[PDB]
RNA sequence: UUUACUUAUUCAAUGAAGCGGAGCUGGAAUUCAUUUUCCACGUUCUAGCAUUCAAGGUCCCAUUCGGGGCUGAUCCGGGUU
RNA sequence: UCUAAGGGUCGGGUACGAUCAACUUAGAACUGGUACGGACAAGGGGAAUCUGACUGUCUAAUUAAAACAUAGCAUUGCGAUGGUCAGAAAGUGAUGUUGACGCAAU
RNA sequence: GCUUGUGACGGCCCGUGAAAAUCCACAGGAAGGAAUAGUUUUCAUGCCAGGUCGUACUGAUAACCGCAGCAGGUCUCCAAG
RNA sequence: GAUGGGGAAGCUCCGUUUCAAAGGCCUGAUUUUAUGCAGGCCACCAUCGAAAGGGAAUCCGGUUAAGAUUCCGGAACCUGG
């Protein structure tokens, strides 16, 4: 039959971002001569919405060490910093909320965000309203730094990999109950076109493995594999357990 | 504002059509502690270089 | 303590509550000592030191912001700076301040 | 003049959604259009707008805060979490 | 001490005049049927000496290091009192109550103190006064 | 589009190179509250603007139109 | 098979700006002849200000106003990181 | 056809007067072929069963429904050298101005 | 009173509700400037010039789309007692 | 949607500042002379895309068989020089 709807969304035509209203793209700066050497001050001209994000930006600006002028830097706001607060990043900065250092020059439990995968990429991990990590380890030989994501998971990365001392702004934005299907329209009209969605099972078989039937059901086993091919996929993707999760999550 | 006289777009005080003169009161006081306290700063570790 | 000493000078003595006043105070040589809020600014608090450090005055800094500070002095709205003129019974001036 | 005897602000919904989640919106409702004490002029004066961000009325000073209250447990923590460790480093 | 006295160096803190760095010369310290506030009879600078350089040479050192100065009946209300000290010998008699009203009267006083205070520039006397503060 | 008040200013006006036409008015008003008065408007033409001087005293207005410009080309009514 | 190397190949970054190596000074360090090393080696009360090859110092032009080297800002290798 | 209540503006040494302008609400007489929201305008109501929570959506032109959606609940995948998806290929592309309080799939 | 304009406020949001051309201002102080006479066109007045294309009417139970002078469809402003 | 490019047998597909030696202003030096060099900059990298978005400036009276904020009358205003 026809092309189902998961692998339409990947021409992206109508369903490309909604961005003409976000105030740029968050990042950290750019790991430059100051802040790998030194620290370089700042200061957090204004915290603001962005359009489609759960968390606030707050807009930083610094000197230029190289000319005379200022440049503005578009951060993703620690809860608790505030405007007109200065902001420290160097390896040779100090630990507190909104301050930009390397996981190497913070100790075992400090709390970051915004933190690199690979040094100077200028920020990947731990971004979402709410979310950080949390340092877990060091190995001052061939310099990593262990970390645990949002996720639960671990991973490893370089010691010059920066972060920001504390945690996203904007937190407990998900225990709101939406109430209404007009407060997701709003939400998704300002992401993506994604809302709302039509179960397979409501649809016939040309659109859909789970279409047709005289009753409504999914026919074979919902949960598909990773060798599955395009067209093929929608259930549960190599879902390796099912059913509901009894007892407590959290990895060791 | 092209089709204006000068004296329509500034007042005569430092920073005139620019910053709200509250806000000029402003930054002469840090402007000048500032640059105080950092005389202050200098002597105060110009010592502890020599007593230490 | 501390809070005890500002009452005997609130209820023995000479002062005078807030910013302005206290540098009519402390322009005029007449201020004995400042007490200084926790939260009131920072360039506040340097003008108020630079002020004093011309006057010889001693300063304060008053651990807790203007909302206790005015409590401390027994009035119902909040303040961020206290002029002492005159200590009453109290020893405040010459104690640990 | 008691008007409501527990919807309160979620009077609004009327009927709708089913109680227990009017309980829940309620509640961070409550929270989240509350006046708030400024940090640093000290005037209860600090109200929301956009989730996250919480200024204050006179004075200015915006802070980032919690979705729909200024200060979040987690956040507090970390905060207290930051001291301790901080202290390690001068002392 | 009661340091509004005849000495003080102080940045005027508002009002066209504003940032610029004055000398009280006379106090009157509360008072004046008009004047109804503590004021100063003060004579600062308006127009600082610019920078002058090796390059400077001749004429271009006469032209830069030449001030241009000003004096104002202000609001205490309104100076940064300053650690710093200016001697006032010079004009004590040129700023006075009598030297406002009459205009012609005040530019002489201005004559005077600048003559007055390029003498005390040049063989530098007093720094700090013969210099900008940046805001 | 102006008004003028200064009877000196005016004859100036009348003398200034580019003023080649000019007009008088003649207007019946009245006086307070009370009768009527010969209100008499004195309107020059500059290039860019046409000036317009009232003289509410019929004695002044006459001696100013024998003061005027014997060059001027003044509109009588 | 393991585990090293970097020039192919691959990824990221930047209006390819401060790399790698040595040296100055400081100084923790304890000297088993004297240095055998290791860290450093201009910025954190404040919602200011930081631009004209930089002021200074020093040498040249043939003294004009202008203007130029050097230093200020240490050396070496041209691997942008 | 009457009565009552509800306002503006002025001068008062350091109790009131004077004047101008507004439909509202209630009460009371009288009156008629008992009529009077006089045309116009303008909810039928009640007790239950089945069924979808609700508002919202669709078969333009025989189906508006109990069907679809929805909030809510639960499950799956993925830390970017990635998950899902596009393309004949690519120094190609959507999510992505994104980062698990996220995106994708039921 | 009615319609429209506008102000200072107040409600709402897991929604916080374009861009760029263009204009001004300020910080800066390169440099240029007077007494035998210099600076000044952001004050006034004064002089010349402003091209190319559209511009009628209909806008609907007859000027458009529905084979048509079709009871259908087709965006909007003004609005008396 | 061109361009240095990269795919594609190829019609062409991808990319839009992207692995590119990407370009132009202010005046000075000319007083062989018309404009070479002398600085210092600025590195923004096409272009099309709104007769409802942004946007320099005009009004009233009169006038035609049929045009009018467009003619005539009078009175303005903007941009450039
Ligand atoms: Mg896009
Ligand atoms: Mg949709
Ligand atoms: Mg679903
Ligand atoms: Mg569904
Ligand atoms: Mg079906
Ligand atoms: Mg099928
Ligand atoms: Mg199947
Ligand atoms: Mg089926
Ligand atoms: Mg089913
Ligand atoms: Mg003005
Ligand atoms: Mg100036
Ligand atoms: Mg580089
Ligand atoms: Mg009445
Ligand atoms: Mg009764
Ligand atoms: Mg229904
Ligand atoms: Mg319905
Ligand atoms: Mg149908
Ligand atoms: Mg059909
Ligand atoms: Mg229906
Ligand atoms: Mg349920
Ligand atoms: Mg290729
Ligand atoms: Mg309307
Ligand atoms: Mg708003
Ligand atoms: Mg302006
Ligand atoms: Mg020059
Ligand atoms: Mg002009
Ligand atoms: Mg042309
Ligand atoms: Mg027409
Ligand atoms: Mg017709
Ligand atoms: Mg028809
Ligand atoms: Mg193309
Ligand atoms: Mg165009
Ligand atoms: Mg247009
Ligand atoms: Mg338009
Ligand atoms: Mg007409
Ligand atoms: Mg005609
Ligand atoms: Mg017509
Ligand atoms: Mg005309
Ligand atoms: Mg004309
Ligand atoms: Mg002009
Ligand atoms: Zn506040």
């Amino acid at each position: 039959g026809r092309v189902i709807r998961n692998q339409r969304k990947g021409a992206g035509s109508i369903f490309t971002s909604h961005t003409r209203l976000r105030q740029g793209a968050a990042k950290l700066r750019t790991l430059d001569y100051a802040e790998r050497h030194g620290y370089i001050r700042g200061i957090v001209k204004q915290i603001v919405h962005d359009s489609g994000r759960g968390a606030p930006l707050a807009k930083v600006v610094f000197r230029d060490p190289y000319k005379y002028r200022l440049r503005e830097e578009i951060f993703i706001a620690n809860e608790g910093v505030h405007t007109g607060q200065f902001i420290y990043a160097g390896k040779k900065a100090s630990l507190n909320v909104g301050n930009v250092l390397p996981l190497g020059s913070v100790p075992e439990g400090t709390i970051v965000s915004n933190v690199e995968e690979k040094p100077g990429d200028r920020g990947a991990l731990a971004r979402a309203s709410g979310n950080y990590v949390i340092i877990i380890g060091h190995n001052p030989d061939e310099n990593k730094t262990r970390v645990r994501l949002p996720s639960g998971a671990k991973k490893v990365i370089s010691s010059d990999a920066r972060g920001v001392i504390g945690v996203i702004a904007g937190g407990g934005r998900v225990d709101k109950p939406l109430l209404k299907a007009g407060r997701a329209f709003h939400k998704y009209r300002l992401k993506r076109n994604s809302w709302p969605k039509t179960r397979g099972v409501a649809m016939n078989p040309v659109d859909h493995p789970h279409g047709g039937g005289n009753h409504q059901h999914i026919g074979k086993a919902s949960t598909i594999s990773r060798g599955a091919v395009s067209g093929q996929k929608a259930g549960l993707i190599a879902a390796r357990r099912t059913g509901l999760l009894r007892g407590s999550q959290k990895t060791q | 504002y092209a089709t204006v006289s000068k004296t329509h777009k500034t007042v005569s005080r430092a920073y005139g059509g620019s910053r709200c003169a509250n806000c000029v009161k402003e930054r002469i006081i840090r402007a000048f502690l500032i640059e105080e306290q950092k005389i202050v700063k200098k002597v105060v570790k110009e010592q502890t270089e020599a007593a230490k | 303590s501390i809070n005890q000493k500002l009452a005997l000078v609130i209820k023995s003595g000479k002062y005078t509550l807030g910013y302005k006043s206290t540098v009519k105070s402390l322009r005029q040589g007449k201020s004995k000592l400042i007490i200084i809020a926790a939260n009131t600014p920072v360039l506040r608090k340097s003008e108020l030191e630079y002020y004093a450090m011309l006057s010889k005055t001693k300063v304060y800094y008053f651990q807790g912001g203007n909302n206790e500070l005015g409590t401390a002095v027994g009035k119902l709205f909040r303040v961020g700076v206290v002029s002492i003129l005159e200590a009453g019974d109290s020893d405040i001036l010459t104690t640990l301040a | 003049a008691k008007r409501t005897k527990k919807v309160g602000i979620t009077g609004k919904y009327g009927v709708r959604y089913g109680s227990s989640l009017r309980r829940q919106v309620k509640k961070l409702e409550i929270q989240q259009h509350a006046r708030y004490d400024c940090s640093f002029c000290g005037k209860k004066t600090v109200k929301r707008g956009a989730a996250g961000i919480w200024t204050c009325s006179c004075c200015k000073k915006t802070v980032a805060g919690g979705a729909y209250t200024v200060s979040t447990a987690a956040a507090a923590t970390v905060r207290s979490t930051i001291r301790r460790l901080r202290e390690m480093v001068e002392a | 001490a009661k340091f509004l006295k005849a000495g003080k160096v102080a940045v005027v803190v508002r009002g066209r005049y504003a940032g610029k760095k004055v000398v009280i010369v006379k106090p009157h310290d509360e008072g004046s049927k008009s004047h109804p506030f503590g004021h100063a009879l003060v004579a600062g600078i308006e127009r600082y000496p610019l920078k002058v350089t090796k390059k400077h040479g001749a004429k271009k050192v006469a032209k830069r290091t030449k001030i241009k100065p000003f004096i104002k009946v202000v609001n205490y209300n309104h100076l940064l009192p300053t650690r710093y000290t200016l001697d006032v010998e010079a004009f004590k008699s040129v700023v006075s109550t009598e030297t406002f009203e009459q205009p012609s009267q005040r530019e002489e006083a201005k004559k005077v103190v600048k003559k007055a205070f390029e003498e005390r520039h040049q063989a530098g006397k007093n720094q700090w006064f013969f210099s900008k503060l940046r805001f | 589009a102006r008004e003028i008040t200064d009877i000196k200013q005016f004859l100036e006006l009348t003398r200034r190179a580019d003023v080649k036409t000019a007009t008088v008015k003649i207007n019946k008003k009245l006086n307070k509250a009370g009768k009527p008065f010969r209100q008499t408007k004195f309107k020059v033409r500059g290039s860019s603007s046409l000036y317009t001087l009232v003289i509410n005293d019929a004695g002044k207005a006459k001696k100013l139109i024998q003061s005027l410009p014997p060059t001027l080309k003044v509109n009588r009514l």
